[PDB]
RNA sequence: GGAUUUUUGGAGCAUCGACCUGGUAUUGCAGUACCUCCAGGAACGGUGC
């Protein structure tokens, strides 16, 4: 009900995923790892309590060997990643 | 009668005695074996009895097949491309046949995966040195006529047409 | 808000949905459940380093799926 | 003896497989009629004996009078009809 | 509720039947009592440890989290909760 | 006695090391820990096989992905 | 909906989550992702480990088959009931 | 959150294996809902003909696969 | 009839003991953390004292002091002491 | 609908199945992991490390 949509939305600002509410009020992009070494950085429309995130205009960057790997990169408009995947999310990254 | 895509699609498709999965077509009397590619590479065997095809050719590629069954028909004459057609192909049953002449099992050594062969009942077999050629023919073949091949029966089809 | 609601909500869309074991299924997305299954129609599927086969028809499991990559004209706002 | 749907074949070489053996019993009863089912059993009790299960009785009267004295394997087989009747013949 | 595969496997009990372990195992033999959880219980199995070597064991249990997949036999393929 | 869920909740601003299940580690002062195990750590340091390799800041790691959490 | 039901007692193919592919008629479902596959077949892809060595696919048909939802990845219609 | 039909292996030597390989041996002294197992007398055999004692085990049941009873239960 | 002994309480024994126990890994038999268990919860995940880390191939054990192990990884604990 | 059994992620060696040669006893009625043993060659293949 509305005490309890009030209690997610303060565990929402206030909890772990309280950078993933810096990625819905700033519209900062946040860099997050799944499980296939493929880091993803990108601003976060939706979230969910289970991390499922709604990405807008990511870019999906990994490690491929053909030797020496390159750094192979695709860039996505709109996208979906569920949560089982999402290992690590870095709210701030370096470039 | 001919064969089309409505006697295979109306034909009883299920699991044989060997577990593996045959359509039943007995009782059909197709002169011409055509539009078999209706299946999408789904069955292992395909049961021919009871038939008129005066020559086994026009398969489709279809690489699930395992198992031909051409007993009781009137094949005569035997296709050439056959191994390019069924590449997994390990039983050929043309029991009941009309082959004379040694000349007809000769695009039959062409399916390399083969090692079962039925050339009972067939007028081919009544001429002398018709195993041996056959093992000459093709050597991939362990069982002929429900019978394993020899190393003295190998050792004269290699002596032989030298 | 879970975002299952917002999944559930999409129907004749082209969507390309990989998979855990380097799956990647792009087709149009016919129908959404709560548990993230995806049935779709007329998709094409690619596994790792293998050819893109193309079936009629496809259910793919919620626990199975990955990600998502959704076209460019489709709306966040109205969905959530 | 009474004309079954059920027939067996004894007399047979017990060195092959069993898979094998089901293959050349399913390739050479393909030509009578349409095979339902073939138990091949190699334990201690019923070593070198098979039995096929077949939808008429007519299709088992002439594999039983054209395959009297068949060569299978380098043995003469012996074909026979079965004592009792087969589990989906008596079901179905 | 009760799942209909979990009922056909639940009917499927004093029959000879083979659970698939999740790393490769395969072990056949009778099912003595199942539960909801996909828990199979089996007498006279047979293992295989993914390499062939089939060892006769009694008494097994498979739990259901590595139980990957379970052939029933079949005589339960007239079930008419299958219909 | 000790429960993990009040070690959890006064570990809060102390430097702790949570190192992953695939070898890596990540070093920072953590700030936010819930009752689903979630942690989030400011100023953090990610490292492998026990040498440092950056400083990604701002972090955010799930329950099935860190192994464990130590003291530093 | 009743997405799941609409292709029950058909020739489908569920993928596994180890590579295989269990072809058969699916007559039963449940939540948790189950599939009761009657006659069912697993194919399951070798690999050549050489250089001239081709892929092939190993097939054995087990009958009724109980797969749990934590096995299975996707499926897809091949057959229809025949 | 039905416990398992443990009553059978209880109070009896049985042998488990759990992932990656590991194996232990031992008597079932109790159940649990989450399958989790007590073993009493617990050796754990390695890849190596040695086996080390372990006294009192607790295995959970997410590792644990299958357990074989070595009695007659 | 019989009486059943509960992981919990030989888990609370353990912890009421201080006694050193070492736990293995989720399908990974070669690191194993061996530690004086403190306390432990509902979702089996325990909190050690002066825990290290002993890895199996390398014959090596590395101090990481006091750890929290979740239960996803946790798959036997013995008492070593 | 997020806490261990299903759905918000543990990510050169051993064994088995075959292929080819000789001696050997069982001729027997049943719904199946696999069924007699010995000796010789192999330049066949799958799985785990």
């Amino acid at each position: 009900p509305e005490e309890l949509q009030k209690r997610e939305e303060e565990e929402f600002n206030t909890g772990p995923l309280s950078v993933l509410t810096q990625s819905v009020k700033n519209n900062t992009q946040v860099l997050i790892n799944c499980r296939n070494n493929k880091k993803l950085l990108g601003r976060v429309k939706a979230f969910d309590r289970h991390c499922n995130m709604v990405l807008e205009n990511v870019k999906e960057m990994w490690t491929e060997v053909p030797s020496k790997p390159v750094n192979k990169d695709r860039y996505i408009s709109k996208m979906f990643l569920r949560g089982d995947s999402v290992i690590v999310v870095l709210r701030n990254p370096l470039i | 009668v001919k064969l089309t895509a409505e006697l295979i699609e109306q034909a009883a498709q299920y699991t044989n005695a060997v577990r593996d999965r045959e359509l039943d077509l007995r009782g059909y009397k197709i002169p011409v074996i055509e539009n078999l590619g209706a299946t999408l590479d789904q069955f292992d065997a395909i049961d021919f009895s009871d038939n008129e095809i005066r020559k086994l050719d026009g398969f489709p590629l279809l690489r699930r097949l395992k198992t031909l069954l051409v007993n009781n028909n009137r094949i005569c004459r035997i296709g050439e491309g056959l191994d390019q057609a069924l590449p997994c192909l390990t039983e050929l049953i043309l029991t009941n046949n009309s082959l004379v002449e040694l000349g007809d099992l000769d695009p039959l050594a062409s399916l390399k995966s083969l090692t079962y062969l039925s050339i009972l009942r067939n007028p081919v077999t009544n001429k002398k040195h018709y195993r041996l050629y056959v093992i000459y023919k093709v050597p991939q073949v362990r069982v002929l006529d429900f019978q394993k091949v020899k190393l003295k029966e190998r050792q004269e089809a290699e002596k032989m047409f030298k | 808000m879970k975002l299952v609601r917002f999944l559930m909500k999409l129907s004749h869309e082209t969507v390309t949905i990989e998979l855990k074991n380097g799956t990647q299924v792009h087709g149009t997305i016919t129908g959404v459940d709560v548990s993230m299954n995806t049935h779709l129609k007329a998709v094409k599927m690619t596994l790792k380093n293998r050819e893109p086969v193309q079936l009629e028809t496809l259910s793919i499991r919620g626990n199975n799926i990955r990600y998502f990559i959704l076209p460019d004209s489709l709306p966040l706002d109205t969905l959530l | 003896i009474r004309p079954n749907h059920t027939i067996y074949i004894n007399n047979m070489n017990d060195k092959i497989k069993k898979e094998e053996l089901k293959r050349s019993l399913y390739a050479l009863f393909s030509q009578f009629g349409h095979v339902v089912d073939i138990v091949a059993l190699k334990t201690m009790k019923m070593r070198g004996q098979a039995f096929v299960i077949f939808k008429e009785l007519g299709s088992s009267t002439n594999a039983l009078r054209q395959l009297q004295g068949f060569p299978f394997y380098g043995k003469p087989m012996r074909i026979q009809y079965a004592k009792t009747d087969s589990d989906i013949i008596s079901k179905m | 509720s009760i799942g209909v595969p979990i009922k056909v496997l639940h009917e499927a009990e004093g029959h000879i039947v083979t659970c698939e372990t999740n790393t490769g195992e395969v072990y056949r033999g009778k099912l003595i009592e199942a539960e909801d959880n996909m828990n199979c219980q089996m007498s006279n199995i047979t293992v295989t440890y993914r390499d062939g070597r089939v060892a006769q064991l009694e008494q097994v249990y498979i739990r259901g989290s590595k139980i990957r997949f379970l052939i029933l036999p079949d005589m339960l393929k007239n079930a008419p909760m299958l219909k | 006695p000790l429960n993990p869920k009040p070690f959890l909740n006064g570990l809060t601003g102390k430097p702790v090391m949570v190192k992953l299940k695939w070898g890596m580690e990540y070093k920072g002062y953590l700030v936010s820990v819930d009752g689903y195990m979630n942690m989030q750590l400011a100023n953090t340091e990610e490292y492998i096989d026990g040498a440092l390799s950056g400083h990604l800041g701002e972090v955010l790691i799930r329950c099935n992905n860190v192994l464990y959490i130590r003291g530093v | 909906s009743s997405k799941m039901l609409q292709h029950i007692d058909y020739r489908m193919r569920c993928i596994l989550q180890d590579g295989r592919i269990f072809i058969g008629t699916f007559k039963a479902f449940d939540k948790h992702m189950n599939l009761i596959l009657c006659d069912c077949d697993e194919f399951r892809k070798i690999k050549p480990k050489n250089s001239k060595q081709a892929e092939r696919e190993e097939k054995r048909v087990l009958g009724l088959v109980l797969l749990r939802g934590e096995n299975l990845v996707s499926m897809t219609v091949e057959g229809p009931p025949p | 959150a039905h416990p398992p039909e443990l009553k059978k292996f209880m109070d009896k030597k049985l042998s488990l294996k759990l992932n990656g390989g590991r194996h232990v041996q031992g008597i079932l002294r109790g159940f649990d809902p989450f399958m989790n197992l007590v073993i009493d007398e617990c050796v754990e055999m390695a890849t190596s003909g040695q086996q080390n004692n372990i006294g009192m085990v607790v295995i959970r049941g997410n590792s644990i696969i299958m357990l074989e009873a070595l009695e007659r239960v | 009839q019989k009486v059943m002994v509960q992981p919990i309480n030989l888990i609370f024994r353990y912890l009421q003991n201080r006694s050193r126990i070492q736990v293995w890994l989720y399908e990974q038999v070669n690191m194993r953390i061996e530690g004086c268990i403190i306390g432990f919860d509902e979702y089996m995940n325990l909190v050690l004292d002066d825990a290290e880390e002993i890895h199996s191939k390398t014959k090596s054990r590395k101090q990481l002091g006091r750890i929290m192990l979740k239960g996803d990884n946790i798959t036997l604990l013995q008492s070593v002491s």
